[PDB]
């Protein structure tokens, strides 16, 4: 009895079919498109927030007289948000994530101070790194 | 002597001088977002084995993304003899009215059918706005247009890229019972009285419903 | 979303300045409580924005009506991969369609 | 006339427009999560050998992988002619709000869908917070929403990405 | 604003001394008065449509 | 060549966006002696920009895209300091880097 074999056709066409899902199963060359729709998806995220922010967070004006916060309160006991119609003073923008000011004023230092060539301001950036 | 049929003879005549490409870029862009197998004429006669093996799709990918990582946009400088700070002005306020997603949106959507189709299309439109505007109470903005290749017509006799000497353009939007209303409701139109207009698409794909209603803006 | 024209009030900041409040806002909780802070009212204006409500459903009767929510904007973020329209029909594509053909003949060979 | 109906009658057309495309996303979600032999229409007639050799999972999973090492957040930046400190106080509020566990697993899993089916999405809800408020007594967080194909069903009448 | 039996705004005049559409194009000429554009995805219709076919 | 056509594309949109804001916006006009903005409003209290003649006094190029003026002076000033010696405008360039 002859011994079991793969036909020709049955090898050909798996090696096709996984050659054809390699070549095509390939996004982009990297996914730059994928991060710039991400990107366009957390500028509409940004606008949504600052638009609730305005709604019923507290948002100081800054005076150049300070932080002027104005609020009232009605005869319920709740307090009700002052918020003037200067509130779009800032746009949009993608960044990297950084959990807290903090970290993006430190980010920022050292960024600062890899173009910094060693003169005077890299030891301002040094001094300002240990600031913070 | 009528208008209607001054502004429909030209719409006619830029519809019928332009058939073969426009058909042919919407081939392309069904062939390249739908399915290869654009079988519809016959289909439903016998069911056998149609596989799609795509290897256009990357490249195009790959062009898509190549064009997405290098931005252009406009730059307004001064002319030969102007003061240095005349350009300040204008390019302050193209920055402010055109940083938002609409316009990226926009101009990556023209891209996109520019490399697959060969024709793309956006729009520019001044709304009023009261709470950030530009200047006088106004912004500009600017809209994105899908499947240019048959929705925008424009005057046969240009013979330039940009289309500059264009003399007339016809418009044609698609839009749904609520959209119509909403439009209706924006033009101050009559809702009642539904439109019609010549429809650019062509039901091809088992689509369940494509309802839609057709209006045209044509400007000159 | 529904975008309008309301009230809004232009008061005089007792401290500097004047601000510009919306008439909905404060329209029955601190109206008179301005007067007494020592906000005095100069004009009055209509101002164009736009306002979210949020209504319960099933499909037999609505339960919450026309609640309305916080921002000028529906408070859905989608994110999409290719994406376009090819005739007023939207369509996204991820990674994963176009390898489903391949996908099912290896498995098939292979089985 | 009816608030009811006309709420219906927006959902039905909206749902009956994007049929297609949100049956080929759950499709596309089915195949790369839970079994490549769907088959489901017709399976229990005989048992034969059907064996899953996954060739386009690892593609996903680096993609997803690559995704994750480029995290991407908001960041306000001043208007031009604004005062330099107009968006401080925002970044802050945004940063104090968005730095706990859901709003990262949210994006994460908008991010995962979007590789796999194509769409994905995730939604702002604000709550009342007393004992850690980021101001007000309130609280603004970002909540996840799976299988945004089907879940979320957006105004048909919409030709932008983010539908503004 | 017109449809394809009456004229519903006649004339109305809008900001600008340019048509407010934008065209890109890719191949873009004219052969006999006519013109024609292309993309990238034309002229791989014929062999893509025999891989199909082939493969299956 | 189609980066160059998108080119062309942004230059006609260009050339349009000006037309349009000098229909409906307000250009101020520099005097060298500040901007003049020099309006009136009807008595049906709506307000006509006033634009002279004088308005196409910029052209169109194309330039890589900047979300603000700041962006785009932060990215000259960096461009002109990639280019300059360590000497004395390196450090009127730094500082002004650190200005923006």
């Amino acid at each position: 009895y002859e011994n079991p074999e793969v036909p020709q056709a049955n090898a050909y066409m798996l090696e096709a079919a996984t050659s054809a899902v390699k070549e095509v199963a390939t996004l982009g060359v990297e996914t730059y498109v994928f991060q710039d729709n991400l990107a366009t998806a957390m500028r509409r995220d940004g606008e949504i927030y600052q638009s609730i922010v305005n709604d019923i967070y507290d948002v100081p004006r800054n005076v150049t007289i300070l932080m002027a916060e104005v609020v009232d309160l009605a005869t319920g006991e709740k307090q009700v948000l002052n918020d003037i119609r200067g509130r779009y003073e800032c746009y949009t923008d993608v960044g990297p994530s950084f959990q807290s000011m903090k970290q993006q004023n430190r980010a920022e230092i050292l960024e600062l101070l890899g173009k910094t060539p060693q003169g005077t301001p890299e030891y301002q950036l040094l001094l300002l790194q240990y600031f913070t | 002597e009528n208008r209607l049929e001054s502004i429909l003879s030209r719409f006619d005549a830029d519809w019928t001088a332009s058939d073969e490409a426009r058909r042919e870029a919407k081939n392309d862009l069904f062939f390249s977002r739908v399915s290869q197998w654009d079988d519809w004429l016959s289909q439903y006669t016998t069911l056998q084995y149609r596989g799609q093996f795509d290897v256009v799709r990357p490249v195009v990918r790959k062009l898509v993304s190549e064009m997405r990582q290098n931005p252009i946009d406009v730059l307004y400088r001064p002319k030969d003899g102007a003061r240095p700070d005349a350009a300040d002005v204008l390019m302050g306020m193209y920055r402010t009215d055109m940083r938002h997603n609409t316009a990226k949106i926009a101009v990556n959507i023209a891209v996109r059918e520019q490399i697959e189709a060969g024709v793309g299309a956006w729009r520019l439109v001044t709304d009023y706005e009261d709470q950030s505007p530009t200047s006088n109470n106004q912004v500009i903005r600017r809209e994105p247009i899908h499947s240019a290749c048959s929705h925008v017509i424009w005057d046969s006799n240009s013979k330039l890229m940009d289309k500059s000497d264009a003399r007339h353009c016809t418009v044609i939007h698609s839009m749904s019972q609520n959209g119509w209303e909403d439009f209706a409701e924006k033009y101050d139109l009559d809702a009642d009285d539904i439109p019609s207009f010549q429809n650019p698409n062509d039901w091809v794909f088992p689509w369940l419903t494509q309802d839609t209603i057709q209006i045209a803006e044509f400007y000159e | 979303v529904v975008e309008k024209k309301e009230t809004a009030f232009i008061y005089q900041d007792p401290v500097t300045g004047e601000p510009v409040s919306y008439f909905k806002r404060d329209i029955k909780d601190v109206i008179d409580d301005l007067a007494d802070s020592g906000f005095i009212k100069i004009a009055e204006r209509q101002i164009k924005r736009r306002r979210v409500y949020k209504s319960i459903i099933t499909c037999t009767a609505v339960l919450k009506d026309k609640q309305l929510i916080a921002g000028e904007h529906i408070p859905i973020v989608p994110v999409f991969g290719e994406w376009g329209f090819v005739e007023d029909k939207e369509v996204y594509e991820g990674v994963v369609r176009l390898t489903k053909d391949g996908q099912r003949l290896r498995n098939m060979i292979m089985s």
